[PDB]
């Protein structure tokens, strides 16, 4: 199997990745870095989320529609992993690529609230600085930004934490252990999927949103009421 | 008998209608103020009361 | 009905009849924008009621406790009692979230209603003699409203609010010479302090609301005493008021508008979140978020802090931080606002006693100054939230701070110029219609081929048809025939069928009669005014 | 060669902008309905500039 | 002595505008037919039209043509000078157009319930772009009828308001024709 | 052919005033609100020549970078953005609006009409063209920049999978508004 | 308006001819620089284009058949034949610029695909078109 997978990966790499990363994955000076030693996790995160191929150099590559199937992604990841290893994918106990099982360390059907309570503090210390409380995004220097954490699946959250994409820091499994990462996943998916009890969230941005809402349209409708009740002469 | 709006022009019944989808009796748009009206009128019958304003100097 | 007895008692005990008779006949002008102050007042009322409710469930202590309550995604987390009782309001009290939401929405509406009310007062010129005292009281009121809102969101001790307390503390230490001593006075020590939230609590619930209620009482008493201003218009002079009496019209209108503001804030309280404190977690000096902004009425101060460059003085063993100049700038703006009637007196040379308002088109300097100050304030507000702007519209954050810096110069200038020319253009458009009359829109061809647009004169006419141009009277001039009434509906009845003809004819007869009566009333009153000036 | 003459072609708009600006406010005044003399179309049967509704009379 | 008959200018403008709206829908139909050609190149198209619901589409077709008959009755009322007949028939037309768009929204909700989406297939993409742009045009049409009812509520009914009503009837006839064509292509011949 | 009477007291009609004699405030609110086809035509023409200067500046940057073999100050991306936006500005913000501006001015004078048929729709056309221009050029204010797929926007190069920047959306809505 | 209505049948006949020709040709003819098959874009485009010119030609003809002999459609008309009212024309309006601004807000919302921007832009657009269409009919104030 694995050699057929590496053949498929090499053939896809040769018509999609070879201009910026070189034929021996060494990198091309100002087009892309070396892929020697990135691992299957880096290729999975980058290709599956749609970030690769980059097609113009800017401040930041953006998440877009994926160019390769998940099977094709894993073929390319096999081929790249043969050029010096690196961190790999998180598989579950049966052997399938792990997904909803990563929703907290004590997952069993549903998210447990202790995991959310510890992952909230972990996220608020290690992540929210860039991604805002509950992961709505943030702006960095010179056109860079921390994305919105909605589109990412659990495997992508884990591999983002491992691989440190673009200006994101790395969080090895010695820094944040497996359980702490799984609790961060639990927190992201709890907040990403629980409607606010107090009605419409207004994007959960914070005070600027409610400001704009009131200080434009809220005062506008009461000005309209005043014009209904009062005289224009 | 069927209803006709009091602001509607009277017309020769042999001449069809005041307006219909294909044709009108005017080259531009009909006026919102009734084409049977003739302007100007006296300022007395517009009802505009021009204020007298003096402010403290 | 027994009222004979009731009134007989009241008057006999208080000699009441003459005073209340003077009150029920007081006239109020009914322009729509004269409602705006009422909005602020009603917001304030809602704020007091909901506020007292929230004091029955809130523990302002900074003492740490392990949380066990309704919100299970913070069970086992150590937090101060302030944050814990905020969470218990939100999740343990039936309807508590609704009331806290209404309180916060009412705070926002309070500050913005005061803002737009102040804008009416500024653009219409109402601050002039005899009404500068109300201007001064009002700027004090709006500054206190800002301060009250700051202390209000600072109380629940969540992460976002505590970052703002941290920032305010850091401003205060930086002041020379007395910064460190001022800080140890206000906070009672190093930040965060044992007494911090309790002093903020009693400031928020007792002291500032009392200054606010006393100043609102003085403000409204003084507006009642010096009767309301009015716009120019037919019959309206410096020496009268024209509008509607209190009993029954203005009082019922005010109660209805109060119902509408109350119901609008109640609807906001349910259908939209305003401060999900549970999503922010308790305060920690080591943590922070990306878009950690203050409330909108404070964004201008944050924006000032962002746009000020790193101009810091190092004087031997001492130093004046860069954030000193922020406080200088903000202070200047504030002082300028409170002293506008007096510099306008200096530079217009007018110190007369006014009771007739100005249209803003008729006073271009003040309109342009106010608009460029609004552009200044809006740019400081938008720079105070510039990173959310950059995240959501994909601008460079460095470009945004530079837009703040360069724009606080070039923007107000461009705004002044654009505003001044639009003022004069509206002004000149009024003179066009007082000279030649309303353009009817009807184009008529003459036998020689000429196309002429029919005008409608508003006054008498010359022997050659050209109007005798009327003087500008400070009032609004109608610009289309529908304003004179030439599009009014000529059929009476409901939606699906007319009324009987016997009702329709008589009704239109009455309507035309009342129009003539009202017009003649205003004309006679206008002539009495001309005569009373000889 | 092409770029050298491109910058020349770019300089060409400097007299054009100056001519428009100057003539708009200080240009020779037109005293005739048709300053070129032999205007064919109807726009030269009316004044310079036309009135608001174009024609004071038609031929 | 009487005045000459001239072309109704507002009608001419409306017909020119409706010609270019027909040319708008041309492109969406061309997209559909290119997609259909590629889909019949391997028989996948028929398996996606096996989700269609022709009786219900025919029902809402009947409703929309009835509403067009209704607005023409309103046109007759207007040109006679009767605000009340017009004001009756246009409200009936607004009710029927509301029923149309709600039925089309239900059609979308059920199609999404069992497969068909913009992303699930090329058929779904073509189907929802064409029917969604048409539904947006229907919503703009009922907006037009409501604004006419406001106009004739608060301004006297002169011929200038009657011309407005007549050209809004023209717009509703255009959307009815676009629906008949779109129904004939995507439901019958498929 | 009829002949009129030599009517008494006849003097020619008064000539309107030329440009350059304007008082302040004479055109601000008029510009904002006018439905005169010929003021609208002057506005069209001034607007389109301003865009001509913009697009031509882009073209002269292109010609500067093609002056010698290496890349002296532009990148590949910026050169692509430049020719794309030069083409779009010159065709859709100079060409078509100057066509409609000359039409607006002279056509009612040529056929002998006082106004155009739909004056407020004329005003709408002018303003929506200006907003299309502003939208199209707003892409340059992003960090990534404008659209860079040529003014033809060939596919699949125009798909999101192959041109993900926001400028690629802005270009679309720009041409749509125009 | 005879000549205007009638000259729309030149392009109608021509575009219909080119449509049928293009259709048969693209499906039957073969050359080494293209693949045989009916080309649907050009087909639909040309037939709908002939539909547009058919639409204008037929409506204008059906109007022309019952308009009188107007002075502007007459070779020896006197200038005094159109004397009288010509029609109503809007003298001024702020609402065109308003509508352009509404469409601008909508388009930028579509760009960024912020849902609130799309909602607000559509609300603004319906409002501004409504206010445009109610301009010359707003009541006199009844106080
Ligand atoms: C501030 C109040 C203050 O200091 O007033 C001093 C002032 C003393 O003035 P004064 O020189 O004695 O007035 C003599 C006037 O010639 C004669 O009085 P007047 O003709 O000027 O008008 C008096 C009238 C005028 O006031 C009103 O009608 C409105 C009420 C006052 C203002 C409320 C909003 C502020 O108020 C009254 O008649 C008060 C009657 C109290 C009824 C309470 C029944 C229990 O007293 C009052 O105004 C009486 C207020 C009594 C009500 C208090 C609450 C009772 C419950
Ligand atoms: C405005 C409201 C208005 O006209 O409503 C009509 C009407 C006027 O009331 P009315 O019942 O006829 O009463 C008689 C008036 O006294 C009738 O008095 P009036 O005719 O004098 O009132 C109109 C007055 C009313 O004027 C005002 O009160 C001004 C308020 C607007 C504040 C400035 C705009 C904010 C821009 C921020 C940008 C950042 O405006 C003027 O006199 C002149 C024009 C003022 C606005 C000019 C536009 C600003 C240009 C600057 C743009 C900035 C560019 C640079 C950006 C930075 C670059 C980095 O107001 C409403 O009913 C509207 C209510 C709100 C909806
Ligand atoms: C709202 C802002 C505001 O209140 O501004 C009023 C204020 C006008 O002053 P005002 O106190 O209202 O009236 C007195 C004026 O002197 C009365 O107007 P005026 O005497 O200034 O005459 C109109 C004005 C020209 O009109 C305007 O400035 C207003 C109309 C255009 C505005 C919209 C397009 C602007 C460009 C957008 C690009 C993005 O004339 C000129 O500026 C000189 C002639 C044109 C050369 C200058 C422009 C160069 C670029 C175009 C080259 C064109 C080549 C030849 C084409 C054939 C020309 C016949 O400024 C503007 O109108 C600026 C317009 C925007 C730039
Ligand atoms: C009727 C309701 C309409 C008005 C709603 C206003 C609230 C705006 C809102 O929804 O904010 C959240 C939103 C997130 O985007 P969303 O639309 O949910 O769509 C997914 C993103 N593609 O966020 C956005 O799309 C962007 C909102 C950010 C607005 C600018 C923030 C920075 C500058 C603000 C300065 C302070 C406010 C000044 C306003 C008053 C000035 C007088
Ligand atoms: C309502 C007013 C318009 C507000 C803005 C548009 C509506 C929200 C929207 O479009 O959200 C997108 C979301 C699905 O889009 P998504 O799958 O995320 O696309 C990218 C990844 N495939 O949208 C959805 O999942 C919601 C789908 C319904 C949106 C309502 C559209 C209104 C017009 C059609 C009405 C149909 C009949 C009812
Ligand atoms: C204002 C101008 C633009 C018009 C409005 C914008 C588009 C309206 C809503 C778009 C969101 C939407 O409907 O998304 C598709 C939706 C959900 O898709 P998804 O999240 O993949 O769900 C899979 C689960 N079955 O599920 C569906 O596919 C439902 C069917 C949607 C029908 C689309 C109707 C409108 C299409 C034409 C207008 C859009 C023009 C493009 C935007 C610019
Ligand atoms: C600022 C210095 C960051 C911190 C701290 C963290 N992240 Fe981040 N993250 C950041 C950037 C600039 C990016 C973009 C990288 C790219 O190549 O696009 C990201 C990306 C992610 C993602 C991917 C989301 C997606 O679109 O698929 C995830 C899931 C993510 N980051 C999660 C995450 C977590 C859980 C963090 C705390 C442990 C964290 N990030 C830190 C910037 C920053
Ligand atoms: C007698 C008057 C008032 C009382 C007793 C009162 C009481 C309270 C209390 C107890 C809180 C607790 C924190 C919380 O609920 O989260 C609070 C919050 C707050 N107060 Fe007040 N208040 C009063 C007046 C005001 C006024 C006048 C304003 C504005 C000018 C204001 C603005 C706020 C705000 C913005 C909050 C934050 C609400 C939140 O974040 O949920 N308050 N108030
Ligand atoms: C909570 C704060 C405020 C309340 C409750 C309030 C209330 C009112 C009310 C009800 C009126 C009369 C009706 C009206 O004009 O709307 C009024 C008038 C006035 N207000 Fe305020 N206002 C407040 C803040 C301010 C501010 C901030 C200013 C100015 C900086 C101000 C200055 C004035 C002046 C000068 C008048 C007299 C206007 C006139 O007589 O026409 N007020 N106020
Ligand atoms: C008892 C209190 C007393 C005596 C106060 C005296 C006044 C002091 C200052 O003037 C000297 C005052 C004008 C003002 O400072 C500009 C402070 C309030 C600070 C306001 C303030 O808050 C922020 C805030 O809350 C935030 O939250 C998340 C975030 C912030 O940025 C990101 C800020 C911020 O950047 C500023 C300036
Ligand atoms: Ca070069």
């Amino acid at each position: 199997d694995d050699q057929a997978l590496i053949s498929e990966g090499k053939d896809l790499y040769d018509v999609a990745c070879i201009t910026c990363h070189g034929v021996n994955l060494q990198g091309v000076e100002d087009r892309g870095p070396s892929l020697v030693g990135v691992g299957e996790g880096a290729v999975y995160f980058q290709v599956h989320s749609g970030r690769m191929p980059i097609l113009r150099n800017e401040a930041q590559a953006e998440r877009k529609a994926p160019r390769y199937t998940e099977a094709q992604t894993l073929a390319i990841a096999a081929y790249v992993a043969a050029n010096g290893g690196g961190p790999g994918l998180v598989y579950n106990e049966d052997g399938t690529l792990a997904m909803e099982e990563l929703r907290g360390e004590n997952y069993d059907g549903q998210i447990t609230s202790a995991d959310v309570a510890r992952g909230g503090d972990l996220f608020r210390l290690n992540c929210a600085s860039c991604h805002n409380f509950t992961g709505r995004g943030g702006a960095l220097s010179s056109g860079k930004y921390a994305p919105n954490l909605d589109a990412a699946n659990e495997q992508e959250i884990y591999q983002a934490m491992l691989t440190g994409p673009q200006n994101m820091p790395k969080f090895s499994d010695r820094q944040l252990s497996a359980d702490e990462k799984k609790d961060i996943i639990a927190f992201i998916k709890s907040t990403k999927e629980t409607p606010s009890p107090g009605g419409y969230s207004l994007g959960s941005l914070g005070p600027v949103a409610e400001g704009l809402f009131m200080w434009v349209f809220g005062i506008l409708v009461l000005v309209a009421a005043a014009m209904w009740i009062g005289s224009r002469s | 008998k069927h209803f006709v709006d009091p602001a509607w022009p009277e017309h020769n019944p042999a001449d069809g209608h005041v307006v219909t989808e294909l044709i009108s009796k005017v080259a531009g748009a009909s006026s919102p103020w009734g084409d049977d009206k003739e302007f100007p009128v006296s300022a007395e019958e517009t009802g505009y009361v021009h204020p007298y304003t003096r402010i403290n100097r | 009905m027994s009222l004979a007895t009731v009134g007989n008692n009241l008057d006999s005990r208080y000699t009441m009849a003459s005073g209340i008779r003077r009150q029920i006949n007081k006239v109020f002008p009914t322009h729509w924008s004269f409602m705006l102050g009422e909005i602020a007042l009603y917001s304030f009322i809602v704020l007091l009621l909901t506020g007292v409710y929230l004091t029955l469930f809130f523990d302002p202590s900074i003492t740490k406790v392990i949380y066990d309550g309704g919100y299970l995604p913070l069970n086992g987390v150590e937090m101060s009692r302030a944050y814990a009782t905020a969470l218990d309001i939100s999740f343990e009290v039936r309807g508590g979230l609704f009331i806290r939401q209404m309180h916060h929405w009412a705070a926002l509406l309070f500050v913005v209603s005061m803002l737009v009310h102040m804008l009416r007062i500024f653009f219409t010129g109402a601050f002039r003699r005899p009404r500068e005292a109300n201007w001064i009281i009002g700027v004090v009121l709006i500054i206190l409203g800002m301060a009250e809102g700051f202390m209000g969101y600072s109380l629940p001790d969540d992460l976002l609010s505590g970052v703002g307390l941290r920032i305010m503390s850091a401003i205060i230490v930086g002041l020379p010479i007395i910064g460190t001593w001022m800080h140890w006075l206000i906070f009672g020590g190093d930040f965060p302090s044992d007494l911090m939230l309790d002093r903020f609590y009693i400031a928020h619930v007792l002291i500032i609301p009392a200054i606010l209620l006393g100043l609102i009482a003085a403000h409204l008493a003084l507006v009642w005493y010096q009767k309301h201003t009015q716009f120019p218009g037919a019959g309206r002079t410096e020496n009268n008021v024209i509008g509607i009496r209190i009993m029954p019209l203005f009082a019922v209108k005010a109660v209805a508008f109060g119902l509408i503001v109350f119901g609008f804030l109640a609807l906001l309280a349910g259908v939209t979140t305003i401060n999900a404190i549970w999503n922010l977690g308790p305060y920690n000096p080591s943590q922070v978020s990306a878009g950690s902004q203050p409330d909108v009425y404070m964004l201008w101060t944050d924006g000032a802090a962002r746009v000020m460059p790193a101009w810091e003085l190092y004087l031997g063993n001492y130093t004046i931080p860069a954030v000193f100049w922020v406080a200088v700038m903000l202070g200047i703006l504030v002082v300028l606002l409170v002293t506008y009637p007096f510099i306008e007196r200096k530079f217009t040379g007018d110190d007369a006693h006014h009771n007739l308002l100005q249209r803003p088109r008729d006073v271009p300097v003040r309109t342009s100054l106010g608009v460029m100050a609004l552009v200044f304030y809006i740019l400081l507000t938008v720079s105070g939230g510039n990173d959310v702007y950059a995240m959501q519209f994909h601008v460079s954050l460095n470009a945004m701070t530079w837009i703040g810096r360069i724009g606080l110069i070039v923007g107000p200038a461009i705004a002044y110029f654009i505003t001044y020319r639009l003022c004069i253009g509206l002004q000149r458009s009024d003179r066009e219609v007082l000279e030649h009359g309303i353009e009817t829109g009807i184009i008529k061809q003459m036998p020689n081929g000429a196309f002429i647009e029919v005008h409608q004169p508003l006054g008498p006419v010359d022997d050659h048809g050209h109007p005798i141009p009327l003087p500008y009277a400070g009032a609004a001039v109608p610009k289309q025939m529908n304003q004179l009434g030439y599009a009014e509906v000529e059929t009476r009845g409901g939606f699906f069928g007319p009324d009987p003809e016997d009702i329709r004819a008589k009704a239109k007869e009455i309507e035309h009669a009342n129009h003539i009566e009202e017009a003649n009333t205003l004309r006679a009153l206008n002539e009495a005014n001309i005569e009373r000036d000889k | 060669i092409s770029t050298v003459f491109s910058f020349l072609l770019g300089l060409s708009v400097i007299p054009f902008i100056w001519n428009v600006f100057k003539s708009w406010r200080y240009g020779e005044l037109v005293t005739v309905d048709d300053p070129w003399g032999y205007g064919n179309s109807l726009e030269w049967a009316t004044s310079c500039p036309p009135p608001r509704h174009n024609f004071a009379s038609l031929p | 002595v009487a005045a000459l008959n001239r072309p109704n200018m507002v009608s001419v403008g409306t017909i020119v505008f409706l010609s270019q709206e027909l040319m708008f829908f041309a492109g969406l139909f061309a997209m559909y037919f290119v997609s259909r050609a590629n889909g019949l190149a391997n028989g996948s198209w028929g398996e996606q039209t096996d989700h269609l619901n022709v009786p219900y589409a025919l029902l809402i077709t009947v409703i929309l043509v009835s509403s067009s008959v209704t607005c023409q009755f309103g046109v007759f009322a207007a040109e006679r000078g009767d605000v009340y007949g017009l004001r009756k028939w246009f409200l009936v037309t607004i009710i029927l157009g509301s029923i149309f768009v709600i039925g089309q929204g239900y059609e979308y909700i059920t199609l999404v319930g069992h497969g068909l989406t913009i992303q699930s297939s090329v058929y779904g993409s073509a189907f929802f772009i064409t029917t969604g742009f048409h539904a947006l045009h229907v919503i703009a049409g009922v907006m037009a009828f409501v604004v006419v009812l406001m106009r004739i509520h608060k301004s006297k009914f002169t011929p200038a308001q009657a011309t407005a009503a007549m050209v809004v009837s023209y717009y509703w006839h255009f959307v009815d024709v676009v629906w008949i064509g779109l129904f004939i292509t995507i439901y019958f011949i498929q | 052919t009829a002949v009129a009477p030599r009517v008494d007291g006849h003097v020619a009609p008064q000539r309107p005033e030329p440009t350059g004699h304007a008082r302040k405030g004479s055109k601000a609110w008029l510009m904002m609100t006018t439905t005169d086809h010929k003021q609208l035509g002057i506005m069209y023409i001034i607007m389109s020549f301003s865009f001509f200067f913009l697009g031509g500046l882009m073209a002269l940057l292109i010609r500067a970078e093609l002056f010698t073999p290496g890349l002296q100050f532009l990148s590949n991306e910026q050169f692509n953005q430049l020719f794309t936006m030069h083409g779009t500005v010159m065709l859709l913000l100079y060409g078509t609006p100057i066509v409609w501006g000359f039409a607006n001015y002279v056509l009612p004078l040529q056929i002998g009409a006082p106004d155009v048929a739909f004056p407020r729709l004329n005003a709408f056309g002018f303003w929506i063209t200006t907003v299309g221009g502003v939208a199209m050029l707003t892409g340059f204010l992003t960090p990534g920049g404008a659209a860079d797929f040529g003014w033809t926007m060939y596919s699949p190069l125009s798909d999101a999978i192959h041109s993900p920047g926001l400028g690629s959306d802005m270009w679309i809505v720009g041409v749509g508004a125009t | 308006m005879k000549s205007s209505a009638k000259l729309m049948y030149g392009p109608t006949v021509f575009m219909a001819a080119m449509a049928v020709i293009y259709i048969f040709a693209t499906m039957h003819v073969s050359d080494g620089g293209s693949v045989k098959g009916v080309e649907w874009v050009g087909s639909v485009a040309l037939v709908l284009s002939a539909g547009l010119t058919l639409m204008l030609g037929v409506y204008l003809h059906f109007t022309e058949v019952r308009v009188d002999v107007l002075p502007e459609d007459w070779e020896e008309a006197e200038v005094a034949d159109k004397a009288g009212t010509l029609g109503f024309f809007s003298p001024s309006s702020i609402w065109p610029a308003a509508m352009s601004g509404a469409v601008g807000f909508l388009a930028f919302g579509v760009v960024y695909f912020h849902y609130w921007m799309i909602a607000v832009g559509l609300m603004l657009l319906i409002f501004t078109i409504t206010k445009l269409n109610l301009q010359y009919g707003v009541p006199k104030e009844k106080h």
